[PDB]
């Protein structure tokens, strides 16, 4: 039981970690259509 | 086996590792081929005209032409994994007794069949006709080659 | 030793003639050269090809067809084509001045001066047989050169082979689609030619097709060579016991004493189970029970007809492919459960069965997908008199005010004709309802 | 005509089509008519161009982006596997009044 | 084991279908491609897909299931998506017109335009299916076809199917968040077909999933995703016994029987217990009377009705995992025992339970921790009452000003009809509120 609850984090983790990584160049996006 | 037909008890490889042939009591003539990427094999029946046999024994060639079969009627199938059809049926008259229960292909393009009294029999492939007859004790379980084939040790 | 001579007369024919022969050569292992290689040959012989082709010697194997037309233009495709080593240069027979869509044209003009030439060739090919069980008659039902020019040989077959299977796979006109504006009268016209100088008749309409490779094989947009290899599937399935081994070998008067109840009722219908497309084949299991319940369903019917308005009288179900027996036997109790193929009152039994032991072969660069089971319906139902009735409607509001005769009556005949061929179809719809009542 | 600055200036990722830098008469068989090429999203490889991505576009593509990667072993011990209709049914060789025959080693 | 075919109308339908058949080909191995990486022969036959799965001969494991939008996005984007071998091109069954929010071209005008395909599409899983149990049908009560074209089908399965379980899964509309403005009106025009020949209603809002999800499971912003993944393990506790083995087997026949007391009353609730996000998985031991208890728990239901003010008339308790039976009727015990949770004076039994052996299966990427001690509850409470009462509030309210009505009528529905479903609610209402009475 501890073993794949272990695994659910770091998947949990693995989700947030690129939805951050995909929220962070949207606003990289949004701000070089405002640069232009 | 299919569900028309009925079981199969023989088993053989080939040359290459993807083939794997079975014959039948009821005769279930299958070139398999395996698909490890996907797991599973697939069967190929081989037609063989309307010659139903009861067969219990397989050899091949050592360069992967032909099959051979020895049948209960007496009769060598040889047959082809490559076109899965038949190629040559066994002796016309005379044909053997109690069925040939062992078949060991040589490297040559002979073949020493065996019977269920004993008639081990060293025939060529076009006629399947007998060469030279020594008649032994017993029906013919195996038919071994020790290596090269100069001594091949036969049980009963 | 159980051979069948295949004359595909008209344009349909030969079109249909060039997708069956592309077919049978497959299956008997016949390359263009009209030569079978040693790989694909059963040890020894195999004697399933002399049916359908005749060896020659030297090891070419020649269709026994006659390819008649009355234009060069198709034919000189066949002769210019993939196969011009395979048909024999005589059996090609041509002429020229095509007989531009009337019946007159077949019957009087450009038919007879060919006629004495194909009947020849006929009766070369049928002196080299032994066991000739039937002729396979391939025409148009709307051209010159199709129900024209095939009302003389019927009329001339019978009198000269006398006692022999007269079986017909011809092309109908549909409901709504029409190539011609002549070919709802020429289809009347040639039932004084197909009643009675004949024994069976294959209906085929080009609606239905159309659907069935709409709804089945998604192949919206379809051609002529797509339609001609389906019905060239449905001759391969029918002529199937006469070539290959099985467990029930309808033979070709094993099937007509099973089919055709009355002398004068032999209007068929057809339906191919497994029209099955490629990516949905693998999709589906393909068993007995549900490829017997896609022959009665009224949306696979090779004729635009529906089965549920009338009654079948008789049917067959010829298995092709790995069947065991037991399940076409259940396969035919639950089509006795089902209120919607009511049957008749004179046949309890309704159901002959044929079961082959060879799967269907597939046209390398077709649509049929590699399906190990097929089953092809025959059936004599009732409901095959409204497609009679279509066309005489068409017929009645064109005859009445006398339009397009004057190319017709023009070419040498009467202007009596139309109406005792109109009465032969008043005459033959009258027994297709008189059969179909319940008798007390 | 956007020239698309390399990868990371999209919503999609992807650098666009090329382009092109005659349309020859083709009866194919699997689209309606002629002038709907993408009728039935024939040529279109949104599920392959949706498994380069990180994060898939269409919030449909969420139900199976991570089962190639499985958390859980699965434990097929407690099943229902059918016995009484393979154990009990034999298929056929009427075996019972037949001969023991050929390799019938008994235990 | 049986046979259970899924039909999902709607894009709600498909779309908890999607979650759905995602749980479903993982529990028993079926991976996307639409075969399973192990063999029948390997494995010593596990034939539990069956009830959901149905075998090709080539491994080809097939959804029971048939996906009807009659608006083309939501039932494209499964034949583009990662699920696209597994499906049938002919089980996704679309069409061209929306529903457009409207009852009339649901059930009148467009739903009449494929109700045959579908129809067509259930007898054929139908005839392979041995031991067809239930019609398991997923949609939503506040929409378009979810609303619509389902009330054709429930009339047209009772008519041709007859005795077949016409289970329903369903989603109505919530008291306070709406995704529509017309709703009120589509959620009530079609319950005549739900208390009509429909036998087990099963009920959840979109509003009580999103506060499990952030109370329980700890994600604020939830997608409408993690609320179908929650239906989804509601079905396989309901379907478990049917594929998996179990102390005390149910059947999808004994849910009904166990629950259904009077032929009017046959809408159940549902919710599972141990729902709980991995980092608080930890934390709690979730034994076994934590979870018995946290399904007779306000703050864990699954429907906006609190079942305190309200009377209990029967609960079947399902079990999942490693439940041990003295654990469960020591959770019986010690919650019958509760002045709160109140059950009625004609039934003094109380519940149902049923326990089964396999534990669930997480979904790779899903929210839910894996618990080896499941519960999926599905009681039957007078407290659905104020469920249908806070719509009939707001239906009475635009009704009375004939408001959203000329959308309605001019297409192809009677005025009349309005009136029918509006007294129809009232005898629905009027007789929860008489079961619910103890007679002394
Ligand atoms: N399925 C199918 N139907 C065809 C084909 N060719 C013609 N037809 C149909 O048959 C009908 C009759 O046309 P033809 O085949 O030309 O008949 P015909 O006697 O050869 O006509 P003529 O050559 O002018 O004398 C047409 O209306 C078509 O609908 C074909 O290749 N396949
Ligand atoms: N459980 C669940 N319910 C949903 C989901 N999406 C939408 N719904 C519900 O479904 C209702 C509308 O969806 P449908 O009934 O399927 O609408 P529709 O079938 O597309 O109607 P038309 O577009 O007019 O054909 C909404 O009011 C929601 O409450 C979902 O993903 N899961
Ligand atoms: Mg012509
Ligand atoms: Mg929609």
């Amino acid at each position: 039981c501890h073993a794949i609850r272990d695994a659910q984090i770091l998947e949990k983790q693995l989700i947030q970690k690129e939805l951050d990584a995909e929220e962070k160049r949207l606003d990289q996006m949004m701000e070089v259509e405002r640069q232009k | 086996a299919g569900l028309n037909v009925g079981n199969a008890t023989t088993v053989i490889f080939s040359k290459c590792r993807d083939e794997m042939f079975v014959t039948a009591g009821n005769g279930t003539i299958r070139v398999w081929e395996l698909d490890l990427p996907n797991r599973k094999i697939w069967p190929t029946e081989c037609q063989t005209g309307q010659m139903k046999r009861i067969v219990m024994s397989i050899s091949m060639a050592n360069d992967d032409s032909f099959f051979y079969l020895g049948t209960t009627t007496g009769d060598i199938l040889k047959m082809n994994p490559r076109t899965k059809l038949l190629a040559d049926t066994g002796p016309a008259k005379d044909k053997f007794s109690l069925g040939v229960s062992a078949i060991c292909c040589l490297k040559m393009g002979g073949l020493l069949v065996g019977s269920g009294d004993g008639l081990l029999v060293f025939c060529k492939s076009p006629s399947y006709k007998p060469i030279k007859k020594i008649q032994l004790q017993g029906g013919i379980t195996s038919i071994t080659l020790r290596g090269e084939g100069h001594q091949f040790f036969v049980g009963t | 030793m159980r051979e069948c001579i295949s004359v595909h007369v008209g344009q349909a024919g030969v079109q249909i003639g060039n997708a069956c022969w592309e077919l049978y050569c497959l299956e008997h292992g016949i390359q263009p050269d009209g030569q079978m290689p040693s790989d694909k040959t059963i040890g020894g012989g195999d004697d399933s090809f002399n049916t359908f082709f005749s060896e020659t010697g030297a090891g070419k194997h020649v269709p026994r067809a006659v390819f008649v037309d009355l234009e060069p233009t198709v034919i000189d495709e066949v002769r210019t084509g993939t196969y011009r080593q395979l048909f024999h240069p005589e059996q090609l027979i041509t002429g020229k001045e095509d007989a531009a869509n009337n019946y007159a044209r077949g019957h009087y003009t450009i038919g007879k001066e060919l006629i004495d030439l194909v009947l020849d060739r006929i009766r070369k090919l049928a002196d080299q047989c032994t066991g000739l069980q039937g002729f396979l008659i391939f025409h148009s039902f709307g051209g010159g050169t199709g129900s024209g020019f095939t009302s003389l040989l019927m009329e001339r077959l019978s009198v000269d082979y006398g006692k022999k299977s007269k079986l017909e796979f011809s092309i109908y006109p549909a409901p709504q689609v029409s190539t011609a504006v002549v070919e709802p009268y020429n289809s009347i016209l040639t039932t004084h030619t197909t009643l009675e100088h004949s024994d069976c008749a294959f209906m085929v309409d080009n609606e239905a097709i159309y659907d069935i490779c709409r709804r089945n094989l998604d192949i919206e947009r379809p051609t002529y060579t797509n339609l001609n290899r389906l019905i060239g599937q449905i001759v391969s399935s029918i002529t199937a016991s006469l070539r290959f081994d099985g467990a029930l070998n309808v033979d070709l008067t094993e099937f007509q004493t099973n089919l055709v109840p009355y002398p004068r009722i032999h209007f068929p219908l057809a339906t191919y189970a497994p029209v099955i497309s490629a990516e949905k084949a693998y999709h589906e299991q393909l068993s007995v029970a549900e490829i017997t319940n896609a022959c009665f369903e009224p949306a696979n019917q090779m004729v635009k007809c529906d089965p549920r308005h009338g009654k079948y009288m008789a049917c067959c179900l010829l298995y092709r492919g790995d069947v065991v027996p037991k399940d076409v036997n259940a396969a035919i109790a639950t089509i006795k459960t089902k209120r919607t193929i009511q049957f008749v009152d004179w046949c309890p039994t309704g159901f002959k069965v044929g079961i082959n032991y060879q799967p269907p072969t597939v046209v390398p660069g077709g649509d049929l997908a590699k399906v190990q089971r097929a089953v092809c319906m025959l059936s004599n139902t009732t409901a095959i008199a409204e497609a009679w009735a279509r066309l005489d409607h068409k017929f009645d509001l064109m005859y009445a005010k006398r339009a397009f005769v004057h190319w017709y009556v023009g070419e040498g005949m009467e202007e009596g004709e139309f109406s005792e061929a109109r009465e032969d179809m008043a005459a033959l719809e009258k027994d297709y309802e008189e059969v179909g009542m319940d008798s007390v | 005509p956007r020239r698309q600055d390399p990868k990371e200036h999209s919503y999609y990722y992807r650098q666009g089509w090329t382009g092109i830098i005659k349309r020859d008469p083709g009866y194919n068989q699997k689209l309606h008519r002629d002038d709907r090429e993408h009728a039935k999203s024939l040529g279109l490889r949104i599920n392959e161009e949706e498994c380069e991505r990180p994060v898939g576009v269409l919030s449909s593509s969420v139900y199976g982006r991570r089962i190639d990667q499985p958390v859980e072993p699965l434990n097929r011990d407690h099943g229902r596997a059918g016995h009484v209709k393979a154990d009990f049914y034999r298929k056929n060789d009427i075996t019972s009044i037949k001969a023991p025959g050929f390799g019938h080693i008994s235990p």
